[PDB]
């Protein structure tokens, strides 16, 4: 998974 | 002004559960886009990221530790919590509380770090140091002190010589107990004629020793 | 995990000198949204890490223009045009696109000075220690530059690996040198089974090792 960024 | 304060138990035994609290201010975790998380750093080692929790209770964990880790929040109280189950001596570290947002405006980066909280994981009991004077083997002379098998930290070691001395006291290291050494280098005229004493204090064991270095 | 490899891990420099640190990642650190969350932190002793650079090339608040970042994909660099006293510390690159978030191992930006040979001192077990059944031999290796040193323990001529513990100081604030302590711990019975004890060090300052030793029988 990847980290949360808008 | 944004602040973040970590709190923990300080010393903990192997196999028991670590519970960490971050208390922050100058921002709210109910602000959408906002998140708080945890990073640890073993003494003299690199940084390792642990977990992050978002305003909306989405989280990320370090997958290598996921069976041990649980992150949670109390937005009303300005607090975030981390639980690490069945810890071991490798979980000994400084634990940092950090803010990170997932929008540009709110700061998507690790700008704000707490001062960190030291957690030591050890089965050791309070043990007084064995203090050993190190005398030269049979224009300036080097003397030494070995401080062996004590817990917990710290020990303070100071030298009592008799005008121009250079002291090297080395960071402690583990042997479930700590050992430290220190050297003093004085002029030749200083020793043996006049006394030179290694002074060691280990407050936790009520220890305060003044060890004279006796010539060979 | 995305491995973050920094080169070098120890960078000596003079004040006024240029510096640069490489960071190469295992995979591309381009996020699904098209941005690259590569950040650079500076950590000083006692203190927590401070943000220097975000999104590859952007200076954070309070970061002077002597600092810059560049790179793309899997290859990154931080530069300092002229190093100043405040710049000395541990630099980490960091990726924040993939889970888990990973820092490189850290790069010590340290000071340069003239070479300095170690002062070596060997200490036999104390009367105190022997009385209680233990036998440690200690070697202090003091005020050397550069920090790279090869220490070997020799008992009756031959090398000894087990029961050795080492401690190193940080670069000295006064003279910019490094110091090391080495302790070889044996049981008292093992200690009295052997006579010749040697602490041997090789350092770039000579081609022959500095040898310090004592004979148990002569104490």
């Amino acid at each position: 998974a990847k980290f949360r960024h808008d | 002004q944004v602040t973040l304060k970590e709190s923990g138990p300080g010393i903990l035994k192997p196999s028991q559960t670590l519970s960490l609290t971050c208390s922050f201010s100058g921002f709210s975790l109910s602000t959408s886009g906002m998140g708080v998380g945890w990073i640890r750093q073993p003494s003299g080692k690199g940084l390792e990221w642990l977990a992050h929790i978002w305003w909306d209770d989405d989280r990320s964990y370090n997958p290598s530790l996921k069976s041990q880790l649980t992150i949670s929040k109390d937005t009303s109280r300005n607090q975030v919590f981390l639980r690490i189950t069945s810890v071991d001596t490798a979980d000994t570290a400084t634990y940092y509380c950090v803010r990170r947002a997932h929008t540009t405006v709110l700061g998507d980066w690790f700008a704000y770090w707490g001062q960190g909280t030291l957690v030591t994981v050890s089965a050791a009991k309070t043990t007084a140091p064995s203090v050993y004077p190190l005398a030269p083997v049979c224009s300036s002379v080097t003397l030494g002190c070995l401080v062996k098998g004590y817990f917990p930290e710290p020990v303070t070691l100071t030298w009592n010589s008799g005008l121009s001395s250079g002291v090297h006291t080395f960071p402690a290291l583990l042997q479930d107990l700590y050992t430290l050494s220190s050297s003093s280098t004085v002029t030749s005229s200083t020793w043996p004629s006049q006394s030179i004493t290694c002074n060691v204090a280990h407050p936790a064991s009520s220890t305060k020793v003044d060890k004279k270095i006796e010539p060979r | 995990d995305v491995l973050m490899t920094q080169t070098p891990l120890s960078l000596p420099v003079s004040l006024g000198d240029q510096a640069s640190i490489s960071c190469r990642s295992s995979q591309s650190i381009v996020h699904s949204n098209g941005n690259t969350y590569l950040e650079w932190y500076l950590q000083k002793p006692g203190q927590s890490p401070k943000l220097l650079i975000y999104k590859v090339s952007n200076r954070f608040s309070g970061v002077p223009d002597r600092f810059s970042g560049s790179g793309s994909g899997t290859d990154f660099t931080l530069k300092i045009s002229r190093v100043e006293a405040e710049d000395l510390g541990v630099y980490y690159c960091f990726q924040g696109s993939h889970v888990p978030l990973t820092f490189g191992a850290g790069t010590k930006l340290e000071l340069k000075r003239a070479d300095a040979a170690p002062t070596v001192s060997i200490f036999p077990p104390s009367s105190e220690q022997l009385t209680s059944g233990g036998a440690s031999v200690v070697c202090f290796l003091n005020n050397f530059y550069p920090k790279d040193i090869n220490v070997k323990w020799k008992i009756d001529g031959s090398e000894r690996q087990n029961g050795v513990l080492n401690s190193w100081t940080d670069q000295d604030s006064k003279d910019s040198t490094y110091s090391m302590s080495s302790t070889l711990t044996l049981t008292k019975d093992e200690y009295e089974r052997h006579n010749s004890y040697t602490c041997e060090a090789t350092h770039k300052t000579s081609t022959s090792p500095i040898v310090k030793s004592f004979n148990r029988n002569e104490c």
